[PDB]
DNA sequence: CCCTGTCTGGCGTCCTCTCACCCCATG
DNA sequence: CATGGGTGCGCCAGACAGGG
């Protein structure tokens, strides 16, 4: 009952340079949005750095 | 019986084989257009919205017919003449028919 | 993913109790149950000690009722002619 | 084949060249068989299930008319109890005797003995009416039915499908706002408000 | 398999309404911190800390 | 209907030469099986067909048994005898059951069981009548060619198989080709191919010669041995009891016509025909044909023969890839060593020198006396130890005392050699002395003896450190064995 | 014969989905 | 059994009379 479809990055089609395109499958009928939204909001701000 | 192995067979034959979608009152030639199928869990033809302005198709209970080009010359005519990417201008004038509705 | 995972590490010898049952619990035909009661066989432990040749001497017990008794005993893992040492237990001798 | 014509050898009949084949039905619908009717043109042998349906409907109509008599007799005896509250009332003597004789108790020639005579008329009418109507209902169940030219028996089966909802059905309000329902979303994707409830 | 069984649909789902309301934090002297207050709505079959732990 | 059963039984009995009884027993079993399939429950069923009417009664059979394991098909003897006192263990109790209505299903099942009964009766009797064919060269039509086998049709629903190893290396068969081969094995695969056919084995050659040479079929000439390299070369050895018949000439035929017919059927296989001799040396000379043999030396103890040939004939005697010597060795049953006359003399000189060195070393005799023993035919210490005293006393210069002393020295030399090897490894001396310590396997005893620990005393004198390098011996196991050895040697 | 009134013919969107019912009548 | 006989459409258009 706690067994889901554990996913994986099937490919990293890094298009050209300083640009990647990472596809992850398979997730549940609803987990693509929650992982996309979680990673999108964290990368946007939380991720530190210098400028 | 529809066993577990015929759905991979089906995703093999559907690939690169266009079909002719057709609204029932076809008035001009943009009312028969050829698509490539994408399989649907369901019982309803999913039709790309821009193409609806060509068919005069709203979604208030409309029905469409699908036809299969059997022979090889007919698959090539569906891809090279009747494909929906090829009909982006109305033949009555110069105005685009894939206008966003 | 490392940041989001670090933000979640604070969350994550008379057989057994079957021998003590009455013969009526065996779901036998009304004929087979009444034939066994006429011979003073009250418990499953009494029935299991009797041989097939002894049960066939019982008045009105037919070959069909004997097959029914075997099939039902076999469904419970019991067979006719098992010897139980110390049957009946002293807990049953007073009814 | 020799073996096909050897149908006669073991049993009889004739040859087996004839295409043996059982009328099997097509697909597209599920269901649950809720009701089976069997009608028989008169003269034809009723099989065992047609006699099962005949015994079943005999039993149902027997129980139903007997409950008509029992329920209306219960109302009639309640009327007798309501009348005998006054005028020669027997508080203890009323339920010592069997209930079908609630008329010969101590009471003079009034409207109440007249009413008990009228209820006795109604009761004997219900008795003889129940006799003749149960005989007529056994006649209606037992008889055959006039049917098509050259048909033995008609079997009607009622499948009961339960169709839920899916992308493609048509819903509409009461003002002309039609629409094919296009996607059955999960619960989480719905726009919710600052209370918590999804639309 | 027999004709006497009856199959109902199965809604294996204990919760009904999950509403979070973020709000400002003052317990810690440090500001620009937040509190996450989640009001769930269970039907009684699931403990709330067990629900947040499984999630 | 009725008379039709009799007409079918008579037609099938006459056409398949089969007992009517066996057909009815099988129809009864077929109908019982067809009946069992109409019930949702596993029942036992007996069918009985009346032999005059063709009418049949079907029962619920109840196998009378002592202990009932299957209440749906079995009944106790006590319960069976309650219905009929005449019943015994193994009989059937019946139950009035609707006879399986014959239609097209029962008809097809009956047809299948009849066909199967004919395979186990008509076809079985045909194979019994063809006892010759089961062993001789059967002829079949190629039905199917697979990678690993060829299926042959023999007619009458008989299928045979030629395995890949049973084919000639250059044969290519097509479906519809006619193929001959020897039926070398009959197994029990009725469904499929129970018959195994060979073209590669020596029996194919023998039977081709039996057919092509009337004198072999009439038992005037006997084939004593056959050796074969399939599709390349064979040798056959022939004998006759009639001194008026040349057995080689008879098998060759006029201008080789008979041997060429056999060779052609075998895809151009070269066949040598040799005269069988009762003298092994003369038979090997004949088997070595076409190479001329100069001398033969026979070693009866090793079952080997050294064949000397002229240096010009060496390549012919060996043959291409050793084919001639190998076929001669397989035909004679002897191991055949082919060498030059010069090499044979050098081998004998080396063996004589090794025997002289052995006798000089172990018997404490001079080289002159050792040479006399080798010239009189003694090559081993065993011969000198065990040969009858009369043969040693026939040697010029040996007296009874000297022969006794020579035998005692030979026995003592044999004893010493055995003991030395048994102590060096773990054959007997270390397999008893060093292996006395409980726990010593034969391998460990030989590992100990390779370090010079040959006795239980030698092991009792060791430290754990002296044994630490022995593969499979832990310090604890070494310590236990040394203590066990000390307990026996010093405290026994 | 040159114009006028009448008389008959020919015709009127495309796909679908159910239903109900198909010649009396009788010497 | 087998056979035997309504009266709410409107325009166009050309052929057939019908005057003219
Ligand atoms: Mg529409």
């Amino acid at each position: 009952v706690t067994e889901f479809l554990k996913p994986r990055l099937v490919d990293i089609e890094q298009v050209s340079s300083t640009h990647a395109k990472v596809t992850l499958e398979p997730l549940e009928r609803g987990f693509g949005h929650t992982l996309g939204n979680a990673l999108r909001r964290i990368l946007l701000s939380s991720m530190p750095g210098c400028a | 019986r529809e066993e577990a192995v015929v759905w991979d067979i089906l995703d093999e034959v559907i690939r690169e084989h266009p079909v002719l979608l057709n609204r029932a009152p076809t008035l001009h030639r943009l009312g028969i257009q050829a698509f490539e199928p994408v399989l649907i869990e369901g019982k309803a033809i999913q039709l790309h919205p821009l193409v609806c302005a060509a068919y005069n198709a709203d979604f208030d209970g409309d029905q469409m017919a699908v036809h299969v080009p059997l022979t090889l010359e007919a698959q090539l005519e569906a891809r090279a003449l009747m494909m929906s990417t090829n009909n982006i201008l109305s033949p009555a004038n110069g105005e685009p028919i894939i206008v966003p509705s | 993913a490392t940041i989001l995972a670090e933000q979640l590490e604070a969350f994550v010898p008379e057989f057994d109790p079957i021998l003590l049952r009455p013969v009526d619990d065996l779901e036998l035909t009304v004929r087979s149950a009444n034939c066994l009661k006429a011979e003073a066989i009250h418990y499953i432990g009494d029935l299991v000690q009797r041989t097939e040749v002894e049960l066939l001497k019982t008045p009105n017990l037919g070959k069909k009722s004997l097959t029914e008794i075997k099939d039902v005993l076999a469904s419970r893992g019991l067979s006719l002619g098992m010897r139980l040492e110390n049957w009946p237990p002293a807990s049953i001798a007073d009814e | 084949t020799p073996e096909e014509k050897l149908l006669r050898a073991i049993f009889g009949e004739k040859a087996s060249d004839v295409k043996d084949s059982s009328l099997r039905v097509p697909n597209g619908v599920s269901g649950t068989v809720i009701d089976v009717q069997v009608f028989t043109r008169d003269g034809v042998e009723k099989d065992k299930r047609a006699l099962e349906i005949e015994e079943m409907q005999l039993k149902q109509a027997k129980k139903d008319l007997s409950e008509e008599l029992q329920i209306l007799e219960a109302g009639l005896f309640s009327r007798i109890r309501a009348v005998l509250v006054a005028g020669g009332v027997e508080a203890e003597k009323l339920d010592k005797l069997p209930r079908d004789r609630w008329l010969e108790l101590g009471l003079t020639d009034e409207e109440k003995q007249n009413q008990l005579e009228q209820l006795a008329e109604q009761y004997d009418e219900l008795k003889h009416e129940f006799e003749k109507k149960l005989e007529a209902k056994r006649r209606k169940i037992t008889q055959g039915d006039d049917l098509a030219p050259g048909v033995l028996k008609i079997v009607k089966v009622y499948l009961a499908v339960k169709r839920r909802i899916q992308p493609g059905d048509k819903m509409a309000g009461r003002h002309g706002n039609k629409g094919v329902i296009s996607k059955i979303n999960p619960i989480e994707d719905m726009p919710y408000d600052e209370n918590g409830t999804p639309v | 398999r027999p004709i006497g069984r009856l199959l109902v649909d199965a809604c294996y789902s204990p919760v009904e309404r999950i509403a979070y309301n973020v709000e400002a934090a003052r317990v810690e002297q440090r500001t620009d911190l937040d509190k996450l207050v989640i009001e769930m709505e269970t039907n009684g079959t699931i403990d709330p800390e067990e629900a947040i732990r499984r999630a | 209907m009725n008379k039709e059963i009799l007409a079918v039984v008579e037609a099938v009995s006459n056409e398949k030469a089969l007992p009517r009884e066996k057909i009815f027993e099988a129809l009864e079993s077929a109908l019982a099986t067809a009946t069992k399939k109409k019930y949702e429950q596993e029942i036992d069923v007996r069918v009985q067909i009346d032999r005059k009417s063709g009418d049949f009664d079907t029962f619920r059979r109840w196998l009378v048994v002592d202990e009932v394991t299957q209440p749906t098909k079995e009944i106790t003897l006590e319960a069976a005898r309650y219905e009929d006192e005449s019943l015994n263990l193994g009989d059937y109790v019946e139950d009035q059951i609707e006879s399986v209505t014959f239609d097209r299903i029962t008809t097809q099942t009956a047809k299948q069981v009849i066909v199967q009964k004919v395979r186990e009766a008509e076809r079985a009797m045909v194979v019994d009548q063809f006892r010759e064919h089961e062993g001789e060269i059967i002829t079949g039509v190629v039905k199917k060619v697979n990678r690993d086998n060829i299926s042959l049709d023999l007619g009458n629903n008989a299928e045979a198989v030629i395995l890949r190893e049973d084919m000639l290396p250059r044969e290519n068969f097509r479906p519809g080709d006619r193929v001959r081969g020897v039926l070398y094995s009959v197994r029990p695969e009725a469904r499929g191919a129970q018959l195994f056919v060979t073209r590669s084995k020596p029996e194919m050659l023998i039977e081709l010669f039996r057919i092509e040479v009337p004198e072999i079929g009439e038992e005037v000439i006997e084939i004593k041995a056959a050796a074969r390299d399939p599709g390349s070369r064979a040798k056959i050895a022939v004998k006759t009891n009639d001194k008026r018949i040349d057995p080689v000439g008879a098998c060759v035929g006029m201008r080789g016509a008979r041997v060429q017919a056999v060779s052609t059927e075998l895809g151009g296989e070269r066949i040598d025909i040799v005269l069988w001799d009762d003298n092994p040396a003369q038979f090997v000379i004949n088997a070595m044909a076409p190479a001329d043999v100069a001398s033969i030396v026979v070693d009866e103890d090793k079952h080997t023969m050294d064949i000397a040939v002229e240096a010009g004939n060496l390549a012919q005697a060996i043959g291409r890839n050793g084919q001639n010597v190998r076929l001669a060795s397989q035909l004679s049953g002897w191991e055949l060593n082919v060498m030059t006359v010069d090499d044979l003399q050098a081998k004998h000189q080396a063996e004589a020198h090794a025997a002289i060195d052995t006798f000089t070393k172990y018997l404490d005799i001079d080289e002159d006396f050792a040479t006399v023993l080798v010239e009189e035919g003694f090559s081993t210490l065993e011969e000198l130890a065990y040969v009858p005293m009369k043969e040693l006393l026939e040697i010029e210069g040996l007296d009874e005392p000297t022969v006794e002393a020579l035998r005692e020295r030979a026995k003592n030399a044999l004893a010493t050699i055995a003991q030395a090897q048994e102590e060096s490894l773990g054959d007997n001396k270390p397999a008893d002395d060093l292996l006395n310590l409980e726990g010593v396997d034969r391998d460990l005893a030989f590992k100990l003896a390779a370090r010079g620990v040959c006795t239980l005393e030698d092991l009792a004198e060791q430290g754990i450190d002296d044994l630490a390098d022995i593969e499979g011996l832990t310090d604890e196991k070494a310590g236990a064995l040394i203590m066990a050895a000390r307990n026996i040697c010093w405290f026994g």
